[PDB]
């Protein structure tokens, strides 16, 4: 996986839809931030769910958009705050750090 | 020619139902309703009810199959779906027995095999088990016995490696219960089921109740805003209820233990409540040789 | 056959009373909400046709907020 | 605000004393009064406030 | 055992002086007769039977 | 010319079944079908349970011939003499037995230690063995010790009359090795590699995480000798001790439930528990303390000497000239643990892939370093 | 007439509303009779997330309680003891006798 880094799109966004028909593959779009919810099951189930719908449609392209949850790991490893952006966070790392793709899965990252 | 007619009912598919009230005066009753649109419950019951279990009411006048004074307010019936009599009486309580009721009859562990926990032993030996034998010269006294008793320390020491020792040596029944388990989904669900262990222990005479969490039945909150937890709390009031509410029984004698190092949720003012504080003694040297 | 919906009961309580009851007691001194009480309630039942002819629609629902104690 | 995922934004003036005379006119040709009044009148007699 | 099993139901209005309204437990709402054995003063606004 | 074969396939087989199922459909039968996925002549005769499923449950009984126990909402109906033989071990109902609730009725078969219901991830053996290791070299030889040498030779452990612990702690970066070594021997040491995240057992309504914990551990006891690893337990693992403010109750109310079994009455059996955490630190002292959490086996900054095994382990399939030597450059390098290790040589083959060359170069290796250097500090 | 207070709460629909009340309208046939209620803290919950999970019930109780007073009932020779070990979840209509 790769990481794009800029304000807001402005060739972020430009470079990616591009890419889609170059690669000649499945382009998913995740919006990163509605992985979140304010209810204890509902987050885990999705981000389990983001991992399960690419293994099918394998070999793809997962677009991650930017989030909020991803800037925050403190010093705990969960608090007693918002739990869940933490929670979630870390079924991420355990994806990515228990299967590596050379090309099942290609990452670009906002 | 009665005989033959009873038996048949009897074997399954049967409908076992539970009777709410005994009474043999006042006939009809009411249950169920029409259509059409706005939503408010009602349910009724009178004369003498069995509720079946397709929540069903039933009317019977009594028969002499069984005698109805034999029965209670909350019975459990065999009922012949014919007529819908009660052919007979079937044991005492309802629904479940507790959804995970441990029992150990006799308990593996004898505190004579382990020394150097010495200090603990003397204090535990004299608190729960002089009662019950000893009686005699509580009763010339005139004072009464405990009920509870309380362990706190750091946990893992084998604190409740003499709480099984003392329940072989002495001839009760041990019901371990954890407190988490108590906690359900369902709503209301644990008082029942505590009020059932105690009941269960009123039988089986005497018993020894171990509860195991001061934690997972030690909080209650006392915050403000606590509503959401109050599944918690109901629980937790209805065990120092069921203590408060009567005059204490020699039937039950109950061991608390904590398994995070102490909170304050009082639980101690009475005897019928607790009482008795053991404490862990910090290591001495001296000790750690004789158990080494 | 027709025949029309009918029921009047409920044990959490919903009741068509032919009695009616009570006055104000030492609980009055209500004046001021009286009197916006007594322009909504009443006048668009006694009176539907004087509303009409003005133009003006008639309340639907009303809110009561506060303590019913 | 990051500009090209905006296109348009556009104002809405608050309100004013030639606005609250019309918005007035509307809203009397549902119910029935005398003519013979001067409106004109009325709107001036409020100072600012809401349609 | 060959004595019928009883039904309860609450009068909901007393249509006709053969058809009654009761709700029962059987099944649904019904419309229902009543004995002509039975008596007049019994019938009463609202009751339970 | 397949066509009239595959035809000929389904028609075979339908008649002998037609027949059968005649014969099945009288005295009626248990849930609906047979899957197998196993062999035909081992068939078991215990199923697994914590309900009673029934569907008709004959049986030989004097009380009653066809007993029957449910708890269900509709039709919770039992026996009509409390204890009398009813299920037929698993017959009419595949998990008929006994009720958890209880009525006083039969048990031939127990509503707990058994696999039942589940959502688990068991992992069949691996295929890796040996890729980080030089640093991780400490790691590997005492996780042998603890885990793989009581399974294979379990009697001499009696003679002596030891009995090895139940729990080992990792800690560190994941994906560094400290993550591979679980699975690394998980596949050498031959029994099953039961893979729970605890962050999934964290549900939405309460008394559900404790329910989870206890399905778990029947079906640990069950099996015997199993692997329980605890993917970054944190979340439920401790951090905590404040005693509640708000949900930091539920979370608290499974990891305290962990502890019951544990602690209890059980004993170990051949079970195994692997847990990883972040920093140990975090973790409460009751998840620390013997008689659960004995050893802790760690990480480390690792060796010059170690860094070389690792790149020997990459240079077998990466082509090189071999007339530099990459122990020289480690010095200089920054020390740094395995995951960087690996990382920086595979850097080095995309520049040759870009020069039009094949082999590796001098060249390739000082460019990496400028990159690598930048990418810790981001 | 003794009330214990988790026995009202039942994980089924209306129970406690249709319990209350029948129990209330025992008093007033059998008049008098003293309510003696040890504990409420099944009544003892205004929410503050404003949930309907277990919470419905809670409002359910309180609603009842409420009811009774607010209705065209007297509690003619009928007496009421109440329990508290902590009080903060008094409603606006209890201060008022």
């Amino acid at each position: 996986g790769v990481i794009l880094y800029g304000p807001p799109g402005t060739g972020k966004t430009l470079l990616a839809k591009a890419v889609a028909n170059q690669t000649s593959a499945t382009f998913l779009r995740v919006v990163g931030s509605e992985l979140i919810q304010k209810y204890l099951g509902d987050g885990p189930k999705l981000v389990r769910e983001l991992f399960r719908v690419a293994e099918e449609h394998a070999p793809s392209i997962v677009f991650i958009d930017e989030i909020d949850a991803i800037g925050t790991k403190r010093y705990d490893s969960n608090s007693g705050g918002e739990r869940e952006i933490q929670r979630t966070m870390l079924e991420l790392l355990n994806q990515l750090d228990g299967f590596d793709s050379r090309g099942d899965v290609k990452v670009i990252m906002a | 020619e009665n005989s033959e007619k009873i038996k048949v009912n009897k074997t399954l598919p049967y409908l076992v139902s539970n009777v709410i009230e005994l009474l043999d005066v006042d006939p009809n009753d009411q249950e169920e309703d029409g259509a059409n649109i706005d939503l408010d419950s009602q349910r009724k019951g009178k004369c003498a009810v069995i509720k079946t279990s397709t929540r069903q009411t039933y009317f019977l006048p009594v028969i002499g199959l069984v005698d109805a004074e034999k029965l209670k307010p909350g019975d459990l019936v065999g009922v012949n779906k014919d007529s819908y009599l009660i052919l007979e009486t079937l044991p005492t309580e309802y629904d479940s027995r507790v959804k995970a009721m441990e029992v150990d009859e006799r308990p593996t562990e004898q505190y004579s095999d382990i020394g150097g926990l010495d200090k603990q032993i003397q204090e535990l030996v004299e608190a729960i088990v002089l009662p019950m034998n000893h009686k005699e010269k509580f009763e010339n006294l005139g004072i009464q016995p405990p009920k509870g008793v309380l362990m706190y320390g750091p946990p893992g020491t084998g604190k409740t490696l003499l709480a099984r020792a003392c329940a072989a040596q002495t001839k009760a029944t041990f019901l371990k219960l954890a407190g988490p388990q108590l906690v359900q989904m369902f709503i209301g669900d644990g008082a029942k089921l505590v009020r059932d262990a105690f009941a269960l222990a009123k039988e089986k005479a005497p018993s020894i109740i171990f509860i195991d969490e001061l934690d997972a039945i030690g909080t209650k909150r006392f915050d403000s805003e606590k509503a959401g937890d109050r599944e918690v709390q109901r629980t937790m009031l209805e065990l120092l209820n069921q203590l408060d509410g009567f005059q204490p029984n020699t039937q039950v004698k109950v061991i608390a233990a904590t398994n995070r190092v102490d909170i304050l949720d009082p639980a101690l003012l009475r005897s019928g409540r607790l009482d008795r504080k053991i404490e862990f003694p910090m290591p001495n040297e001296e000790a750690r040789a004789r158990i080494m | 056959d027709v025949l029309p919906p009918e029921a009047d009961s409920s044990i959490m309580m919903l009741t068509s009373d032919q009695k009616p009851d009570v006055m104000y007691a030492d609980i009055g001194g209500m004046d001021i909400q009286k009197q916006e009480v007594r322009e909504a309630v009443e006048l668009p039942l006694t009176h539907f046709e004087l509303y009409k002819q003005i133009g003006i629609d008639p309340p639907r629902g009303v809110l009561m907020y506060g303590p019913p104690g | 605000l990051r500009p090209g995922r905006i296109d348009r934004k556009i104002e809405f003036p608050p309100p004013n004393e030639e606005a609250r005379l019309d918005i007035l006119k509307i809203h009397s040709r549902k119910m029935n009064l005398t003519r013979g009044i001067n409106l004109r009148k009325i709107a001036e007699l409020m100072p600012g406030a809401s349609g | 055992l060959q004595s019928v099993g009883q039904i309860v139901g609450e009068v909901l209005k007393q249509l006709t002086e053969e058809k009654f309204i009761v709700k029962a437990t059987n099944g649904p709402r019904y419309v229902v007769g009543c004995r002509r054995q039975l008596d007049k003063s019994k019938l009463k606004p609202g009751t339970r039977v | 010319i397949k066509q009239v074969e595959d035809d000929i396939q389904q028609l075979l087989k339908k008649i002998n079944e037609l027949t059968g199922i005649k014969e099945s459909d009288t005295g009626l039968a248990p849930p609906a079908l047979w899957d197998l996925a196993a062999d035909k002549q081992t068939l078991q005769s215990e199923q697994p349970l914590q309900v009673a499923r029934c569907t008709k449950i004959i049986n030989a009984d004097s009380e009653d011939p066809k007993y029957i126990i449910n708890v269900k909402q509709f039709a919770k109906f039992v026996v009509d003499l409390s204890d009398q033989v009813a299920p037929t071990d698993i017959e009419e109902g595949m998990r008929v037995g006994v009720d958890r609730n209880k009525y006083q009725i039969h048990i031939p078969l127990p509503p707990k230690i058994d696999p039942t219901v589940t959502m688990m991830q068991v992992e069949e053996k691996p295929d890796v063995t040996y890729s980080d290791v030089g640093g991780c070299k400490e790691q590997i030889e005492k996780l042998r010790e603890v885990v793989e040498t009581p399974l294979l030779h379990p009697e001499r452990f009696v003679n002596l009359g030891i009995e090895p612990p139940k729990g080992v702690l990792l800690f560190g970066p994941p994906g560094t090795g400290k993550t591979l070594c679980a699975r690394a021997v998980a596949n050498r040491t031959d029994a099953c590699f039961i893979r729970v995240i605890g962050s999934e057992l964290v549900q939405k309504y309460v008394g559900e995480g404790a329910r989870m914990v206890r399905e778990l551990f029947e079906m640990a006891r069950t099996k015997k000798a199993c692997l329980i690893f605890f993917d970054e337990i944190d979340a439920i693992g401790g951090a905590r001790f404040d005693d509640g403010a708000g949900g930091d109750n539920e979370v608290q109310r499974t990891m305290l439930e962990l502890i019951n079994q544990l602690d209890g009455f059980d004993p170990r059996g051949n079970i195994k528990v692997l847990m990883a955490t972040n920093r140990p630190d975090t973790l409460d002292p009751a998840l620390m303390r013997p008689g659960r959490l004995d050893r802790k086996i760690e990480f480390s900054l690792p060796d010059l000497e170690g860094r070389t095994h690792i790149f020997k382990i990459h240079a077998r399939s990466m082509s090189v000239e071999r007339d530099i030597r990459f122990e020289l450059l480690a010095r200089l390098c920054p020390n740094s643990t395995g995951a960087e290790i690996r990382s920086v040589c595979t850097e080095a083959g995309m520049f040759a892939i870009r020069a039009r060359r094949k082999i590796a170069t001098e060249k390739d290796f000082l460019e990496a370093v400028n990159k690598v250097i930048k990418s810790y500090a981001k | 007439l003794k009330v214990v207070s988790s026995s009202i709460v039942d994980k089924y629909i209306g129970e406690s509303a249709r319990l209350i009340r029948e129990m209330f309208n025992y008093a007033r046939d059998h008049q008098p009779c003293i309510i003696f209620m040890d504990e409420i803290d099944a009544i003892g919950g205004r929410r503050f997330s404003e949930g309907t999970s277990a919470d419905r019930e809670i409002q359910r109780t309180l609603m009842e309680l409420l009811n009774q007073m607010d209705g065209f009932d007297t509690l003619h020779r009928v007496k009421m003891i109440m329990a508290t070990n902590r009080p903060d979840t008094l409603d606006p209509a209890l201060l008022r006798p």
